[PDB]
RNA sequence: GAGUCCCAUAACCUUUGUACCCAGUGAGAAA
RNA sequence: GCGAUGAUCACCCAUGGGUGGGUACAAAUGGCAGUCUGACAAGU
RNA sequence: AUCUGUUUGGUGGAACCUGAUUAGAGGAAACUCAAAGAGUGCUAUGGUAUGGUGACGGAGUGCGCUGGUCAAGAGUGUAAAAGCUUU
C-alpha cells in the first residue's frame, strides 16, 4: 500500500511512468496506491497549470484515504500515518520528506529516479 | 418532515410533536450535532404529546419482544391510533419517526396512512430524546426508569435463554452449603445439652449417644422415671429404668431451661433430614445422572466443591475430586462422574437412563477385580 | 494512620527493596515511595 | 425472616401488607421493589423450605431472648449487686472472664477495669508506653453515657464501686438479693458522673 | 437447530480429516474429549474437531463453552468411527484437538481450515 | 499461596496494583467470597467491628482489558460511575472485573449472541448486581434499544470481522457524545490474508470514518499475539 | 451525509444537461418513496432516463438503470421537464417536447434554424418554457398553443435562464457580458434589473425558492449572490480550489448554494455566510 | 494520669484422643 | 471374548501384625502469660 | 570487654557546585469579607405569544377541507376483456 504525494504524481507524469505500473516494475508485486486528502487538496491548490496531474490522480484505480485533520499539510499527514502504523510504502520525491521517511525506521520509499522508479528500505525486491 | 415521532421505552410508548425540524443538509455540521446535546435547544424540536405505559412487568416484557422482532403490538396501535391524525393514503401521508427499519412495514401495514422515516435525521431526533430522557416528559411517569430498564433486561435475556428456576444449582449449592452447618451446629448444641444433664444422671450419655433421641427422651424425662414403656421413641427402656433407679448425680429453673435448649435442638434437628429430603429431591430434578451414579450427597458435595454444575461439567475428567484396584476404582469413577455431569448439564431435561448405565458400568468395572 | 505504619514499616521496607531479595530476579526500575493510602492483605487460595 | 414469612411471593406482596413487621416508611420501598424487580420467581417446592429456615431463625432469636432472661435471672439471683451496678451481661462476662465469681471478688479494683484488654495492657507494659483505660468495663451503661476523657475518669470510679459490691456479693452471708450497695455505689457513680459532665474546659 | 451446531457437510469433512491424519503423524494433534479440554484451557490449541454422533452428545458439548471463551474454532464432524480413522488410532475417538506449532510443517493446511471453519462459524 | 501482599491503587481510578516479590492487578469484589473463574483473591481487613471486604486479580493472560491495562494505557473510560456497553461479553470472565472497576453505582450492561454463555450470564448478573445482562445479537441494536440508554463507555471485544460496523452501529445508538469506545481487534479473525499492520491500520481508518476519533492503539505483545487495543472518543460534530 | 446513493456511467460523451422528474406512466405506478429519477441528455444523442433507490422512508421491507433510452437523431444539448404531466423539452440543434411514454418526440417547437443552448420550464403557470440560442436569442415557448410565442436578440450569447418560483413570469438571465439580466416576460424591451459585478463570462444563474435573490457563478473563478431588488452585488465566494464555476444552484431550503465547478468538484456554501443552522433560543433568535 | 470498642470472647505453639497419606501422564494392556 | 466414551505410570515377618512424618476436628486448672497508677481535683 | 570499626537507621548540614525564587519562608482558624476559573444541576420550551381593543363572543346556517365506499369519465392494455394510473 504506497502513499503517493504531490511531486511524486509531478515527477511520474514528468518522466512518463504510470503509477500502477510503474509501482508494479518497480515493487514486483501488486500495489494499491492511495492519495491522501490532503495531497489531493495540494494538487488542486496547486493551480490550473496541474490539471494533468489532478486528473491523472483522479483515476478509479488509486484509491484514497480520508485524512481528518485541519490543514493540507501532505508531508506532516504523511509522516503522521506512517509512523502510526509501518505497513505502508511512502512514494515521495521531496528531499526533507525523504530525509524524514529514511530516518524512521522500517518504513520503505519509492522515488521517481532516472525513467522508472527505485525503492529504497524494503529489502526484498529480488 | 418529520411531524411526530415514537420512542418506546421501558415504561411505554411516547409519541411526540417535532416543532420545528432540525436543519437537513447541514446535518453534520458542528451546531446541528451539538443542538442534541443541549437541552435548551433541543426543547425547542422536540414537545411530548402522548404517553400511554404498561400495565406492569408482563405487558412490558410482551411488548419488548414485539418491538424487538418489529410487530406492532395493541398498546402501540391504541396510541397510534389517538394520536396521529387520519391522514390519506396516496396524497400526504402524516409522518411518523422510529428507530427501526424493519418496524416500519408492520406499522404502515396497520395504518397505511403513515409514513415512517428511520434516516440518520430521525435517528439522532431519537437519540436526543434518549439523551434527555426523564426531562422531556413533563414529570408524568411512576417508577424510576434505571429499575425499570434493569427488570426489563433481566427479563427479556431469561426469557431469550428459556432460564429454569425449576432446574436452578445454586439451590443444591446452599442446601448443602446449608445442612453442613446446622449439622455441626447441631452437634454442639446436643454436645451442651448433654453437658447440662451431664450431672442428672451420667448413663444416658453412655446408652444412648444418639444427639437427637437423647434430646427427644430427654425433653420428657426430668425426674425419677415408674411405668418406663415409652423408653424407646424396649431393651434400651429397661437400662433406662435400672439407671433411672440407681442414678448417681445430683434445679428447677435450670431444668426449664435446659428444657427448652433441647427443644430447641430437636427443631433443629427435624429441619435437618427435612432439608437433606429437600436437597434430595432437588437433586433427582436438577443432576438425575449424577445422583443415580454416585448418590444424591456425594453429588452435592460434588458440585459445591467444584462450585456449580457448569464449572463441574466442564472441568476436565481427571481434575475431579471424588470423595491397587480400589486406587484406580476411584480415577474411573472421577471420569464417570465427569460424563455424567455433562449430560446432565447441557441436555434441557435430563434422564437417568445414561447415568444408569455408567453405573452398570462401574459395577461390572469393580466387579472385574 | 501512623499506629498501623509503625506496625507494617518493615515489610514496606522490602518492598521497597524488593531488587536485593533475590540475586535472580531483577525487577525493572521503580523507585515507591510508601503511598498515602494502602491496605495489606492475605492471598485467598481456592479449594 | 418475618417479611418473608408473611409474604412469601411478590405478587403476594402486591396484594398483602403488613404492620407488626418493618415499621411504616419501608413499606411502600417494598412494594415499588416487589412491582419491578430484577429478581426471579420461585417454585412452592423450595419456597416451602424457604418458609422453613425463616420460622428457624424466627424461633433462634426467641431462643436467644430465652436464654438471655435466663441470664438475667441468674445473675440478679447470683450477684445482684454488680447487675445492679454495671450490669447483666457486662457482669456475667467479668465473672466468665475471670473465672469464678471469688476469683473476681479477690481481686483489686484496677485490675477490675482493665479485665479485659490484657493483651493491650500487657504489650504496653512490657514496652514502656501508655497501658489501656477502659478494658471490659467500656460497655457498661455509665461509661456508654460518659462522653470523652471522663469515660476513662468513670471506667475508674465504676471499677472502684464495682469491686466493693462484687466483693459484698461473693463474700457475704447474710445478703438479701436486694441491690442496696449495688444501688447506693450506682447513685454515687451516677452523682459522680453527672457533677463531671456539669464542668466545661471552654470559658463562659 | 440441533446441539451439535456446525456440522461440516462432505469436503470440509475430508478436508477435516486430512489434517487431522496429517497432524497425528506428526505429533501435533491430542485426541480424547478431556484431553481437549485440558488442551483447551492450557491453551496449545488451534481448533477443535469434536463428533456429531456420540453415545450422548452432552459429553462433548461441555467443549464449546470453552471454545466460545477461548476463541477457538470447533467443528462436529459427522462419524466417530470415521474421525478415529483419521486420528489413527484403534478406537473410535469423539473428539481431537490440534495442538499449537510454531515449527510445524503443515501449518497452512491448518490454517486454510481454520478459516473455513470461522467461516462456516 | 498464602502470601500477604499490599494494595495500592492504580492511575485509573477503580483498579489497584498488589505489591509483593511480584505485583498483580488487582479489582475489588462485588460479590465478595466467592471467585468467578478460579482466579485468586486478597483478603484484606478494612478497619464498629473491622470488615474483611477482598480483592480479585485480573489476569491478563486470559483478559483482553488487563492486557491493556498493565500494558499501559492512557486512558480508559471505565471509571467507578460509569455506564459501560460491553459488546462481546463471552461469559463474565473479564465482565466481572469491569463490573467492579465500575462499582455499585455505575451499570455494565453485557451483551452476548450465544446461549450458554448467555446462562453463565446470568447466574453470574445475580450476584452481581450491576451487570444487565442482555442476550441479543450486537449486530442489530435495534432489539436491545429498548433496554439500554447512554452509555459512557463502549468496550468491544466481539470476534468478527464486521467489527467496526457493530461497534458503529451501537456507538452511534447509545454512547453520549465525547464518551469513550475501547477496541479490542483479533488481526488474525479479522482477516488472516493480509498483515496484521494493516488490518489494523484498516479498522482504525473504519473508526475515524464513523467519528470515533482514536487516541492510542497498543498492540499488548508479551499476552496475546497480533491483538491490538484501540481507544477512542466519540466525537460526533467534527474529528478535527 | 455528503455521499453518493448511485453513480452511473450515463453516455459516451459530454453529459449535457440532466434533471430529474416524477415519471407519470399511464400503465405503472413509480414508488415514489423509494426510487427517485432523473434523466439526461447528451452528444452521443441519446435522452436516458434512470432510477434511484432511495433512502428517505422505511415503508418497504433493486433496479436502478436506464429504465428507458430516448434516442434522436443530432446531438442535445440542454434538458428541462414540466413539472406535471410527464413532459420534458430537450435543445440541442433543435429544441423538441417529449414525454417520457413515447419514445420519439411529441412536438418540435423550433423558431428557425439556430441551435438552442438552454431550456428552462416555468416554476408556476408551468406551461412556458424559455430557450437560450446561440444567435445571441432568448425564444419564449408556449405550451398551451404548442408554439414558439417570442424572441428578443441581445448583444451576447445567454448561457442560462432561471425563472422566478414567486413571480411567475419574471426570469433572469446570466449572459455572456459579464452581468445577469432580470427580465419581464410580459414587456420584454427591457430588462428590469442588471446584476453587474462579474468580470467574465457568466456561466449559470439560480433564484433562492423565496424569490429575493440570485445566485450567479461565472468564468472568472467565483460565484456572487445578488439581492433582487438592488443589481450589485452582496457576497462574492471564491476558494484557489474552485476553477470555472459552470453549474450553481440554490438548494430548495434557500439556505445553501451548490457549486459545481470545472475541477470537479460539487461544494456546499452557505447562503448567508454569518447564519449557523443550529435552532436558536428565544434569546438569541430575538 | 493512663493505646482496648482493632477480636485474652482471641491468635500462635505443645501434648493427648477420631479419619487418610508417606495428582498430573497419554496408548497401551494382555499372551 | 480390552482401550481415547481413557491402557499405563517411610521402617520392620513365614490377606494379617508391630514403630515413626502430617492431614482436618475436639479437649486441656498445658505453655506464651505477667492482671495499670495511687492523693489530689473542681468551684468562689 | 578503659574490645573493635564498619554497616544500617535517626540527628546535624561547613566549603565548592547546580537549579529555582526573591517587599524571607511559612503555619492555623471561619455560618468572615472579597476577586476570578472549571464542572455540574434545573423545563431551561413564543419560529414569530392568549380564543375575543361590542373594532367582540356564543348558538345556528351556507360555503370551504379531510377520510374511505359507490357510481360515471379519460388514458393505457385486449381479439374482447380482466387488470393498472389519474390534480
Ligand atoms: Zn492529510
Amino acid at each position: 500500500q504506497v502513499l503517493i504525494d504531490t511531486n511524486f504524481i509531478n515527477f511520474s507524469i514528468q518522466k512518463k511512468v504510470d503509477i500502477v505500473r510503474g509501482m508494479m516494475d518497480c515493487l514486483l508485486a501488486k500495489c494499491n496506491p492511495l492519495i491522501t486528502d490532503c495531497v489531493m487538496a495540494e494538487l488542486e491548490k496547486l493551480g490550473p497549470k496541474y490539471r494533468i496531474a489532478l486528473k491523472l490522480a483522479r483515476d478509479p484505480r488509486i484509491k484514497r484515504l480520508s485524512c481528518s485533520h485541519k490543514g493540507t499539510y501532505a508531508d506532516d499527514c504523511l509522516v503522521h500515518r506512517v509512523l502510526q502504523h509501518k505497513c505502508y510504502i511512502v512514494a515521495t520525491n521531496d528531499a526533507g520528506l525523504k530525509q524524514r521517511i529514511r530516518k524512521i525506521p522500517g518504513i520503505p520509499l519509492m522515488s521517481v529516479g532516472g525513467h522508472a522508479y527505485v525503492i529504497e528500505k524494503l529489502p526484498d525486491v529480488f | 418532515p418529520i411531524e411526530y415521532l415514537l420512542f418506546e421505552e421501558p415504561t411505554g410508548y411516547a409519541v411526540f410533536k417535532v416543532k420545528l425540524q432540525q436543519d437537513d443538509i447541514g446535518s453534520r455540521l458542528k451546531e446541528v450535532q451539538e443542538q442534541i446535546n443541549d437541552f435548551g435547544a433541543f426543547t425547542k424540536l422536540i414537545e411530548l404529546v402522548s404517553f400511554a405505559p404498561f400495565k406492569g412487568a408482563a405487558e412490558a416484557l410482551e411488548n419488548a419482544n414485539d418491538i424487538s422482532e418489529g410487530l406492532v403490538s395493541e398498546s402501540l396501535k391504541a396510541i397510534l391510533d389517538l394520536n396521529l391524525p387520519k391522514a390519506s393514503s396516496k396524497k400526504k401521508n402524516i409522518t411518523l419517526a422510529i428507530s427501526d427499519k424493519n418496524l416500519g412495514p408492520s406499522i404502515k401495514e396497520e395504518f397505511p396512512y403513515v409514513d415512517c422515516i428511520s434516516n440518520e435525521l430521525a435517528q439522532d431526533l431519537i437519540r436526543g430524546v434518549r439523551l434527555h430522557g426523564e426531562k422531556l416528559f413533563k414529570g408524568l411517569q411512576s417508577g424510576d426508569l434505571e429499575r425499570a430498564q434493569l427488570g426489563l433486561g433481566h427479563a427479556y435475556s431469561r426469557a431469550k435463554v428459556k432460564f429454569s428456576v425449576q432446574k436452578n444449582d445454586n439451590h443444591i449449592i446452599q442446601a448443602i452449603a446449608l445442612l453442613d452447618q446446622l449439622d455441626k451446629d447441631i452437634n454442639t448444641f446436643a454436645m451442651r445439652v448433654k453437658e447440662w444433664y451431664g450431672w442428672h444422671f451420667p448413663e444416658l450419655a453412655k446408652l444412648v449417644p444418639d444427639n437427637y433421641t437423647f434430646a427427644k427422651l430427654v425433653l420428657f424425662i426430668k425426674d425419677k422415671a415408674d411405668d418406663s414403656l415409652h423408653d424407646l421413641a424396649n431393651e434400651d427402656s429397661g437400662i433406662a429404668q435400672r439407671v433411672i433407679d440407681n442414678a448417681r448425680i445430683s434445679s428447677e429453673t435450670d431444668m426449664e431451661n435446659v428444657c427448652v435448649f433441647a427443644q430447641r435442638v430437636a427443631s433443629l434437628a427435624d429441619y435437618r433430614r427435612q432439608l437433606y429430603d429437600y436437597l434430595c429431591e432437588k437433586m433427582h430434578t436438577v443432576a438425575p445422572n449424577l445422583s443415580e451414579l454416585i448418590g444424591e450427597v456425594i453429588g452435592a458435595r460434588l458440585i459445591s466443591h467444584a462450585g456449580s454444575l457448569t464449572n463441574l461439567s466442564k472441568q476436565a475428567a481427571s481434575t475431579v475430586q471424588i470423595l491397587k484396584n480400589k486406587g484406580r476404582i476411584s480415577r474411573y469413577l472421577a471420569n464417570k462422574c465427569s460424563m455424567a455431569s455433562r449430560i446432565d448439564n447441557y441436555s434441557e431435561e435430563p434422564s437417568n437412563v445414561f447415568g444408569s448405565v455408567l453405573k452398570k458400568q462401574v459395577e461390572q468395572r469393580l466387579e472385574f477385580y | 494512620d501512623d499506629n498501623m505504619r509503625r506496625e507494617v514499616q518493615r515489610d514496606l521496607l522490602l518492598i521497597k527493596h524488593r531488587a536485593a531479595l533475590d540475586p535472580k530476579r531483577h525487577y525493572k526500575k521503580q523507585r515507591w515511595e510508601v503511598p498515602e493510602r494502602f491496605a495489606i492483605g492475605t492471598i485467598i487460595e481456592d479449594k | 425472616a418475618r417479611i418473608i414469612l408473611t409474604m412469601g411471593i411478590r405478587s403476594k406482596a402486591s396484594e398483602t401488607d403488613l404492620s407488626e413487621i418493618l415499621p411504616e416508611e419501608i413499606e411502600e420501598r417494598v412494594k415499588t421493589a416487589a412491582e419491578v424487580s430484577m429478581g426471579t420467581e420461585i417454585t412452592q417446592t423450595d419456597l416451602d423450605n424457604i418458609n422453613a429456615l425463616a420460622e428457624q431463625i424466627v424461633e433462634f432469636a426467641a431462643y436467644r431472648e430465652q436464654l438471655s432472661n435466663y441470664l438475667s435471672a441468674r445473675m440478679k439471683a447470683i450477684a445482684p449487686n454488680l447487675t445492679q451496678l454495671v450490669g447483666e451481661l457486662v457482669g456475667a462476662r467479668l465473672i466468665a472472664h475471670s473465672g469464678s465469681l471469688i476469683s473476681l471478688a479477690k481481686s483489686p479494683a484496677s485490675t477490675i477495669q482493665i479485665l479485659g484488654a490484657e493483651k493491650a495492657l500487657f504489650r504496653a507494659l512490657k514496652t514502656k508506653h501508655d497501658t489501656p483505660k477502659y478494658g471490659l468495663l467500656y460497655h457498661a451503661s455509665l461509661v456508654g453515657q460518659a462522653t470523652g476523657k471522663n469515660k476513662g475518669k468513670i471506667a475508674r470510679v465504676l471499677a472502684a464501686k464495682a469491686a466493693v459490691s462484687l466483693r459484698y456479693d461473693a463474700l457475704a452471708e447474710d445478703r438479701d438479693d436486694s441491690g442496696d450497695i449495688g444501688l447506693e455505689s450506682r447513685a454515687k457513680v451516677e452523682n459522680r458522673l453527672s457533677q463531671l459532665e456539669g464542668r466545661d474546659l471552654r470559658t463562659t | 437447530n440441533p446441539k451439535a451446531f456446525p456440522l461440516a457437510d462432505a469436503a470440509l469433512t475430508q478436508q477435516i480429516l486430512d489434517v487431522v491424519q496429517q497432524a497425528a503423524n506428526l505429533r501435533q494433534l491430542k485426541k480424547g474429549a478431556n484431553e481437549a479440554t485440558k488442551t483447551l484451557n492450557r491453551g496449545i490449541s488451534e481448533f477443535i474437531i469434536m463428533a456429531a454422533d456420540c453415545e450422548p452428545i452432552e459429553i462433548l458439548l461441555h467443549l464449546p463453552l470453552l471454545c466460545e471463551d477461548k476463541n477457538v474454532p470447533y467443528v462436529f464432524v459427522p462419524s466417530r468411527v470415521a474421525l478415529g480413522r483419521a486420528c489413527g488410532v484403534s478406537r473410535p475417538v469423539i473428539a481431537a484437538s490440534i495442538t499449537t506449532n510454531d515449527a510445524s510443517a503443515i501449518k497452512t493446511q491448518i490454517y486454510a481450515v481454520k478459516d473455513k471453519i470461522e467461516t462456516l462459524l | 499461596g498464602g502470601a500477604k501482599v499490599v494494595i495500592e491503587p492504580h492511575r485509573h481510578a477503580g483498579v489497584y496494583i498488589a505489591r509483593g516479590k511480584e505485583d498483580l492487578l488487582v479489582t475489588k469484589n462485588m460479590a465478595p467470597g466467592e471467585s468467578v473463574y478460579g482466579e485468586k483473591r486478597i483478603s484484606v481487613e478494612e478497619p464498629v467491628p473491622p470488615t474483611k471486604v477482598e480483592y480479585r486479580v485480573w489476569n491478563p493472560f486470559r483478559s483482553k482489558l488487563a492486557a491493556g491495562i498493565m500494558g499501559g494505557l492512557d486512558e480508559l473510560f471505565i471509571a467507578p460511575g460509569k455506564k459501560v456497553l460491553y459488546l462481546g461479553a463471552a461469559s463474565g470472565t473479564s465482565v466481572s472485573h469491569v463490573s467492579d472497576v465500575v462499582g455499585p453505582e455505575g451499570v455494565v450492561y453485557a451483551v452476548e449472541f450465544s446461549h450458554r454463555p448467555g446462562r453463565e450470564l446470568i447466574s453470574m448478573a445475580k450476584k452481581r448486581p450491576n451487570i444487565i445482562p442482555i442476550i441479543e445479537d450486537a449486530r442489530h441494536p435495534q432489539k436491545y434499544r429498548m433496554l439500554i440508554g447512554m452509555v459512557d463507555c463502549v468496550f468491544a471485544d466481539v470476534a468478527q470481522p464486521d467489527q467496526a460496523r457493530i461497534i458503529a452501529l451501537n456507538s452511534h445508538m447509545f454512547l453520549k457524545d465525547q464518551g469513550g469506545v475501547v477496541i479490542s481487534i483479533k488481526a488474525n479473525c479479522i482477516d488472516s490474508t493480509v498483515d496484521a499492520e494493516t488490518v489494523f491500520a484498516r479498522e482504525v481508518q473504519k473508526l475515524r470514518e464513523e467519528r470515533i476519533k482514536p487516541l492510542e492503539q497498543l498492540t499488548l505483545e508479551p499476552y496475546e499475539r497480533d491483538h491490538c487495543i484501540v481507544v477512542g472518543r466519540y466525537m460526533r460534530s467534527g474529528l478535527k | 451525509t455528503r455521499e453518493e446513493f448511485v453513480s452511473f456511467k450515463a453516455h459516451y460523451g459530454l453529459v449535457t444537461g440532466l434533471c430529474v422528474t416524477q415519471p407519470r406512466f399511464h400503465d405503472k405506478k413509480p414508488d415514489l418513496k423509494s426510487q427517485n429519477f432523473m434523466l439526461s441528455c447528451s452528444d452521443d444523442k441519446t435522452v436516458k432516463l434512470w432510477s434511484i433507490n432511495v433512502d428517505d422512508y422505511s415503508n418497504k421491507n433493486n433496479e436502478e438503470g436506464l429504465i428507458r433510452t430516448f434516442d434522436g437523431e443530432s446531438a442535445f444539448q440542454g434538458i428541462d421537464s414540466h413539472r406535471e404531466n410527464s413532459t420534458f423539452a430537450t435543445g440541442g440543434a433543435k429544441i423538441h417536447l417529449w414525454d417520457v411514454n413515447r419514445l420519439k418526440p411529441v412536438s418540435d417547437l423550433s423558431w428557425g434554424a439556430d441551435n438552442i443552448t438552454s431550456l428552462k420550464f416555468n416554476q408556476n403557470e408551468t406551461d412556458i418554457l424559455a430557450s437560450t440560442g446561440s444567435d445571441n436569442s432568448i425564444v419564449l415557448y408556449d405550451l398551451r398553443t404548442n408554439s414558439p410565442t417570442q424572441k428578443i436578440v441581445q448583444t451576447m450569447r445567454t448561457n442560462a435562464i432561471c425563472w422566478n418560483p414567486m413571480e411567475a413570469f419574471n426570469f433572469v438571465t446570466a449572459n455572456e457580458d459579464h452581468n445577469a439580466y432580470y427580465y419581464d416576460m410580459r414587456n420584454l424591451s427591457r430588462s428590469l434589473n442588471v446584476f453587474k459585478d462579474h468580470v467574465s463570462a457568466v456561466m449559470d444563474v439560480d433564484f433562492s425558492p423565496t424569490g429575493d435573490e440570485i445566485v450567479t457563478g461565472s468564468y472568472d473563478k467565483s460565484i456572487r449572490i445578488y439581492k433582487t431588488n438592488h443589481g450589485h452585488s452582496r457576497e462574492i465566494y471564491h476558494t484557489k480550489r474552485m476553477q470555472h464555476v459552470f453549474q450553481v444552484k440554490y438548494s430548495m431550503d434557500s439556505k445553501y448554494i451548490i457549486s459545481g465547478s470545472d475541477d470537479g468538484n460539487v461544494r456546499l456554501w452557505r447562503s448567508k455566510a454569518w447564519e449557523r443552522s443550529n435552532v436558536k433560543t428565544t434569546r438569541e433568535k430575538n
